[PDB]
């Protein structure tokens, strides 16, 4: 969301998400503990 | 996790359970 609010900033993906359950919630330590399960969901999500 | 990299976490305790064993 930085470039939308100033300058774009430099920020790995996995970076993002982990913001983005902390966002709804929930601890990133989640996401990371998931990370690969969590994109395959999301790659499968976009097929089907 | 993926990509954690090596370091050491400093104890805040640590230096007052030092003082306190001396
Ligand atoms: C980040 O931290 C990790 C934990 O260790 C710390 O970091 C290292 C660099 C040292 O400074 C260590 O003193 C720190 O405590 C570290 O992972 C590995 O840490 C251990 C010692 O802590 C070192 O040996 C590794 O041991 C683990 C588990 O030991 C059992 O399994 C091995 C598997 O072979 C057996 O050899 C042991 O006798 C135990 O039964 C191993 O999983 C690990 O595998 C590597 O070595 C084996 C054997 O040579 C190879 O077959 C593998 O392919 C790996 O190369 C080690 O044996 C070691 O310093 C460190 N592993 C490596 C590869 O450096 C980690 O390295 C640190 N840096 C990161 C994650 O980037
Ligand atoms: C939280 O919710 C998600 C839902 O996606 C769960 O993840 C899914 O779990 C199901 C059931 O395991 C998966 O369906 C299986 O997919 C396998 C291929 O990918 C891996 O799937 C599981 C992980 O769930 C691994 O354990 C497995 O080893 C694979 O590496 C298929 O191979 C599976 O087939 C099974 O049956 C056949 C025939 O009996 C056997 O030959 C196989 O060996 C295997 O036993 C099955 O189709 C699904 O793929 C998972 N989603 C994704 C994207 O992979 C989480 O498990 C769940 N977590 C908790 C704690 O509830
Ligand atoms: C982030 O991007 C860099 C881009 O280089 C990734 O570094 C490279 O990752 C690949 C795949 O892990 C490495 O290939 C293999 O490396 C091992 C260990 O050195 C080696 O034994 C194999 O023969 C093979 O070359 C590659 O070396 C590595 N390149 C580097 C460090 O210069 C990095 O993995 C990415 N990290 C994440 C979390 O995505």
């Amino acid at each position: 969301w930085t470039f939308g609010a100033g300058a774009a900033l430099q920020i790995p993906f996995a970076m993002q998400m982990a913001y983005r359950f902390n966002g709804i919630g929930v601890t990133q330590n989640v996401l990371y503990e998931n990370q690969k399960l969590i994109a395959n969901q999301f790659n499968s999500a976009i097929g089907k | 996790v993926i990509g954690i990299v090596n370091n050491t976490v400093y104890d805040p305790l640590q230096p007052e359970l030092d003082s306190f064993k001396e």
